[PDB]
RNA sequence: UGACGGAGCUCCGUCGUAACGAGGAAUUCCUAGUAAGCGCAAGUCAUCAGCUUGCGUUGAUUACGUCCCUGCCCUUCACAC
């Protein structure tokens, strides 16, 4: 659920598809990317903020998403799991290139 | 001597005649066996 | 003032030849070469002729691939044994290509006194094409970094290759000999006259 | 200098056989490349009559 | 009981086992000298992590390694994380925490394969 | 004599030919002083690149 | 109604595919594996360079692969096509008669890629509709009415006939181009499992060996 | 202090203790004619009748570091300079005495 | 992305046409909006430039 | 065709 | 009082080819040489023997000129240059195939005869000497950069271009360089053959020249220059 | 960037540098344990031995950006814009 300060207003609420529990959340630096995890679906998902729309669903991590994390520089993104990993995933670009560490 | 399995078809012209003509069947009904989004 | 860590002499039960301690001393190449004094002498090259962190040997597993600018990392000189092994029938053999390295190095420091890594250093920046041209006719156009790196080691290895490919020269020497040349900037080294043409080339088409 | 002359055959034709030297070492040959055509065009025809 | 851990080092299909225990400094790797693996070339590879943390820390213990599997390099590669494992863990079990953490700032600070598994995963595009 | 100036900025949306990159480099020698210019290999920000002519403006290469 | 595998994505989310081959293929099988991505609409082709199957589900399980497919040839001639459906099964085994291929072709063009038409014919029994519902799920859904680009699966006593063709629709009727490539598949085992599982339980089994073999019909 | 005498075609390294040949160099196709080693001892610096100089490394007979070819006359001398390793004399039966350069 | 194209010096010709502008109060009302925009954001994108010339001429204009 | 800045610097 | 050279007996000069690069040489490129075989058996095309052949292939008969790129080679070869092993030939065909010339080969005087080496040429990719000792004529692979020598000096004929003189322009020219020269074995044409790999472009006379008396006269004057005799 | 023999890819020792000598024009494919080299197994109701599928070992260069060319495809619930 995202919220305006300003006007106190739920302005847009975002779900998954196979209605799925989120103990994790980061947001983009530019405001328009917010991308949430779970414990139970071992995938990470991703929004627009101005359309709300989910935009893909980042996969790879054989364990639950424990937490997440933006870059404000660089805009990547860190994903850590249970499964004992780190994978910088760098979403925005022409291509899409995944980093693991373990 | 008999044979043991079922012989490889031959893709004739006559059955290449046949089956484009179910093609053009099919699309001029708009017949399609297709997948959609439920 | 002096501060002692070792109140014991050391033996150990397995023996040891003294050289390993002195490298114990001090990480050099194959025991026998030190980074300490080797720098890259144009600035452009800095950051991507990557010396600083000492290995014993050429070879590390490392993953260079990966990433886009991952190559910069890298010791220059498993790059250059990287580099040796081609022509499908090298493909494959990087031992080959670590003890015809080390030959190398040996040839260098046999001719000239001067620490070879720093030949080889030398060589890479001198071969480094600082401008090429693309075709539109051509056009002249500047040179990226790590493309003058690539692009040196690919021609110093092709120029040693084919210079020993039917002659009784062995590729060891060969290399030594197009290594020591290109450090000089002597017109001899077949990389050198390559970067002049393709500088010269582009200058025309300026 | 050395000096050499090339050899060439006059009136070349790609799709003609090169010559031979030796007359029985061609007809054989000649002969084995009939063998041959002909055997694997009786096999093609049996299997698809038999088929 | 004589004070002993036990470690493995993984590379490829090659697996070394490396068995430390207290002792007067004797490395072994099936059975022979490490001095004695093969081949020549990569025998400092196998030198490798002796030559960081200095031999004096080895005079202490005694090491025997066993190399199945493999090719000639993946066991070399077996045997140094196998030797650096070794000794970590039997800092850790009888030696204070200041030396598991020097050994592996040092094993890391050159080159993290002799603690991690290296494991080309594929990853597809 | 060959200047050497430090990319700052890789322009982007500049359609220039395929493997060349459109870059703004600022000269090592004067921090004011930037050129637009035209290279042909992999390049990023920080970058230092080698110069034989100081005067020539990049053109979109077609 | 859709199988339970199929069931749970059956108009949901659009289907991902790899295309591989046996290890060191061939250059024709290659190209083979380069059409045969460009007939399913979200397939990638990989190479199978000593890739271990195990490894080779495994992680494309983890990309989130819907369909795993993977080549055999002989002597450069196409000889089997295997589909295997994750993340469980089916995996189904077809083997390939009178290959013809679009590289076979001069001056052929290139293709579109438009989000095909279907077509199956004749397909009567249940496993008949099970072969069916597996074919249908490698591409994407929603076609749109007016895309030009049509698939037939055509079934003539088990040899399922494929053809892929583009269309214009005249003001007397239908003309219709062929596009290739042209063979013709026979389903002959489907296990509930992944290929890699040896061990799956067999869903079904092609008896060649049976007497009536000669002239008994599956599909 | 192993010693180096010229015969024949052949160069033979003698053992200070062993008084025994320890190498042999036999590359040479025509008569050689000196065997004198560097100041660092490392490298051997031999002439031929045929005129080339061949600089081979000491107790290493296999590689052959550098060949010359001083004249088409014999080279009866080669001498390395004492003072300065790199710079190698040939005398040679042109009545030219060559001042060469690794 | 268009402005960031431009070369340094043809921003000095863009500040000398903002400064034309300035005359014609009736264009300037017209698109001051767009005018604010694209002037402010061309000394940001060089402002390290900008502030190294002692050009008088320049100073008079951004005056 | 010229480009937006492209046919700016001409304006 | 200079010593003499041990041995005097004459020695032959080594024969030049594309895989020794070192050495200072003179390479002449007889660029969109028109040089295609066709079935009747096939024969070298020709402007006047085959004229309605060509027609049906569409092709204009002005360009179908052999005699030119057989004369070329006449004077080239026959060069006292080409006896001192100084001058190696490469032969460019319109198409696009390229031709390597080894300088000990002799093409026959008569043109008919050389138009059967070159379909027998064109066909079986390699010729081979009387004694079968050597390939005299061997297909080579394009780019003709990677031929020629490592450090190399590259012109075209141009008419439009300035007149030179080829005995300064080599003079002033290095030493362990070689030089290349574009010579087009066209009838008429455009003078961009070689455009995207030469330098420069420069004329030899204010008059026209054929490419015949242009590779001589510019042969002459290395042989001048370089003191060949 | 050889051959022969021995020893454990490494080391040691010996020698020695009719057709064809690494393959034209064109055209195809290819991004990490990938290209390529090497060997060892099995023949799994279809196919395969003129071979097919597996298993291990060694293991790179260059790109991982660009829509400039060439094709295909899509568009016309706050804040800020």
């Amino acid at each position: 659920r995202a919220w305006d300060l300003i006007r106190y207003r739920n302005f847009r609420t975002f779900t998954g598809t196979e209605r799925i529990q989120f103990n994790c959340l980061a947001v983009d630096p530019s405001g328009e990317v917010v991308c949430a995890g779970s414990l139970d679906n071992f995938d990470i998902h991703v929004w627009s903020v101005q359309t709300g729309q989910l935009l893909d669903a980042l996969s790879g991590h054989e364990g639950p998403v424990s937490c997440l994390s933006f870059s404000q520089e660089n805009s990547v993104l860190a994903s850590a799991s249970w499964d004992k990993t780190i994978r910088i995933w760098s979403i925005f670009g022409r291509s899409q290139q995944v980093e693991p560490i373990e | 001597f008999d044979r043991t399995a079922k012989p490889v078809p031959v893709i004739t012209s006559e059955v290449t005649e046949s089956l484009e003509d179910m093609i053009r069947r099919r699309i001029q009904d708009s017949n399609f066996d297709d997948l959609q989004r439920r | 003032f002096e501060v002692v860590e070792e109140f014991t002499p050391v033996v150990l039960a397995t023996p040891i030849p003294e050289e390993v301690q002195q490298a114990q001393t001090e990480i050099k190449l194959f025991n026998k070469w030190s980074f300490e004094e080797v720098e890259v002498k144009d600035a452009s090259l800095v950051d991507y002729v990557q010396v600083r962190q000492p290995i014993f040997v050429a070879h590390t597993a490392g993953r260079y691939a990966n990433k886009r600018f991952r190559k910069a990392q890298c010791p220059i000189i498993e790059r250059l044994t990287n580099s040796l092994m081609m022509n499908g029938r090298n493909n494959g053999k990087k031992l080959k290509a670590v003890r015809i390295i080390k030959h190398t190095l040996d040839i260098i420091n046999v001719l000239t006194d001067q620490n070879p890594i720093q030949v080889v250093v030398d060589a890479i920046t001198n071969t480094g094409p600082r401008e090429d041209t693309t075709r539109v006719r051509r056009q002249a156009v500047d040179v990226s970094p790590l493309r003058r790196v690539n692009q040196a080691i690919a021609l110093l290895t092709i120029g040693a290759r084919e210079a020993a490919f039917r002659n009784i020269k062995t590729i060891a020497e060969t290399l030594a000999e197009e290594l020591i040349n290109a450090a000089k900037g002597s017109s001899t080294s077949y990389a050198i006259k390559k970067k002049d043409e393709l500088e010269r080339v582009a200058k025309s088409n300026r | 200098i050395p000096t050499h002359a090339p050899k060439y055959e006059e009136n070349f034709n790609p799709d003609k056989k090169s010559y031979d030297p030796d007359r029985t070492r061609s007809e054989i040959n000649k002969m084995k490349a009939q063998l041959k055509k002909e055997r694997k065009f009786t096999m093609k025809e049996i299997r698809k009559d038999a088929k | 009981a004589v004070p002993s851990v036990q470690t493995f080092g993984k590379k490829k299909s090659a697996t070394a086992v490396a068995h430390v225990k207290a002792g007067k400094g004797l490395i072994k790797v099936n059975g022979s000298p490490i001095t004695l693996v093969e081949p020549e070339i990569l025998r400092f590879k196998v030198y490798e992590p002796l030559l960081l943390v200095g031999l004096d820390k080895f005079s202490n213990i005694d090491i025997r390694v066993r190399v199945t599997g493999g090719g000639h390099v993946s066991q070399v590669y077996a045997i140094r994380q196998a030797i650096a494992k070794g000794l970590v863990a039997y800092h850790q079990k009888y030696v204070d925490e200041q030396s598991k953490n020097e050994l592996k700032k040092a094993f890391t600070s050159y080159d993290r394969t002799l603690l991690i598994a290296d494991s080309r995963r594929p990853e597809p595009k | 004599p060959v200047t050497l100036a430090k990319v700052i900025k890789v322009l982007g949306r500049t359609g220039s030919r395929g493997g060349v990159t459109q870059v703004r480099v600022e000269f090592l020698e004067d921090t004011s002083r930037t050129i637009v210019r035209n290279v042909k290999g992999p390049v990023r920000e920080n970058d230092i690149l080698v110069l034989m002519e100081s005067e020539r403006e990049a053109r979109r290469l077609r | 109604q859709v199988d339970d595998e199929y069931a749970a994505t059956s108009g949901i989310m659009d289907p991902r595919i790899i295309v591989t081959t046996s290890r060191d293929p061939s250059t024709r099988l290659s190209q083979f594996a380069k059409e045969i991505k460009l007939l399913f609409p979200n397939a990638v082709r990989l190479n199978r360079g000593n890739y271990v199957m195990p490894n080779l589900v495994d992680a494309c399980k983890k990309s989130g692969t819907t369909d795993l497919v993977v080549l055999h040839e002989h002597r450069g001639v196409p000889t089997s096509l295997t589909i295997s459906h994750f993340p469980h099964g089916p995996t189904a085994q077809f083997s390939l008669h009178n290959v013809v291929m679009r590289h076979d072709i001069i001056n052929a063009g290139n293709q579109s890629e438009v989000n095909p038409h279907l077509i199956f014919d004749n397909f009567t029994t249940a496993l008949g509709k099970r072969v069916v519902c597996i074919l249908k799920h490698l591409f994407n859904a929603g076609p749109k009415k007016d895309s030009e680009r049509v698939i037939t699966f055509a079934n003539r006593g088990d040899f399922i006939s494929v053809r892929q063709h583009v269309y214009v629709r005249t003001r007397e009727g239908v003309e219709i181009a062929e596009v290739g490539p042209r063979f013709e598949m026979r389903l002959f085992e489907l296990r509930l499992g992944t290929l890699e599982n040896k061990d799956a339980d067999v869903e079904w089994q092609l008896r060649r060996f049976i007497r009536t073999a000669n002239k008994k019909d599956y599909l | 202090h192993d010693f180096a005498v010229t015969s024949s075609t052949r160069v033979q390294i003698f053992s200070s203790r062993t008084r025994q040949v320890i190498k042999t160099f036999s590359r040479f196709k025509d008569v050689v004619y000196s065997a004198s080693f560097r100041s660092d001892g490392k490298l051997l610096c031999a002439g031929d009748a045929t005129g080339l100089v061949s600089v081979y490394d000491s107790y290493n007979p296999r590689t052959i570091l550098l060949s010359i070819n001083a004249s088409t006359h014999p080279t009866h001398v080669t001498k390395f300079h004492t003072q300065d390793n790199k710079i190698l004399a040939t005398a040679s039966d042109d009545r030219v005495t060559r001042l060469w350069d690794i | 992305d268009a402005l960031m194209v431009m070369p340094f010096s043809y921003v000095l010709k863009f500040l000398k046409f903002i400064d034309t502008v300035m005359q014609n109060k009736t264009l300037l009302h017209s698109h001051l909006p767009l005018i604010c925009k694209n002037l402010f954001f061309i000394i940001k994108f060089n402002h390290k430039e900008l502030v190294s010339q002692k050009n008088e001429e320049l100073k008079l204009q951004i005056n | 065709s010229l480009k937006a800045g492209e046919r700016l610097m001409e304006a | 009082q200079k010593a003499l050279p041990a041995s005097l007996v004459p020695q032959a000069p080594p024969v030049l080819t594309s895989k020794d690069k070192i050495t200072k040489r003179m390479i002449v490129v007889l660029a969109m040489a028109s040089l295609e075989t066709h079935k009747i058996k096939y024969v070298l095309l020709n402007c006047d023997d085959h004229q309605g052949l060509l027609k049906k292939m569409g092709r204009d008969i002005s360009e179908a000129r052999p005699d030119i790129t057989h004369q070329c080679l006449l004077t080239l070869l026959d060069s006292p240059i080409n006896k001192a092993g100084k001058l190696q030939v490469y032969i460019q065909t319109s198409r696009g195939i390229l031709i390597e010339v080894n300088p000990t080969v002799r093409i026959p005087r008569t043109f008919k005869r050389f138009s059967g080496l070159m379909v027998q040429l064109l066909h079986k990719l390699s010729i081979r000497s009387v004694n079968s000792e050597e390939k005299l004529l061997k297909v080579i692979k394009n780019p003709i950069t990677d031929h020629l020598p490592t450090k190399c000096r590259k012109v075209t004929l141009s008419f439009d271009a300035p007149v030179i003189r080829v005995q300064d322009y080599i003079e002033k020219l290095d030493d362990d360089e070689s030089i290349c020269v574009f010579v087009g074995a066209m009838a008429r044409g455009k003078d961009n053959f070689a455009d995207e790999y030469v330098d420069e472009k420069v004329g030899l006379s204010n008059y026209p020249l054929s490419a015949s008396v242009a590779c001589s006269k510019f042969c002459h004057g290395a042989e001048d220059a370089w003191n060949i005799l």
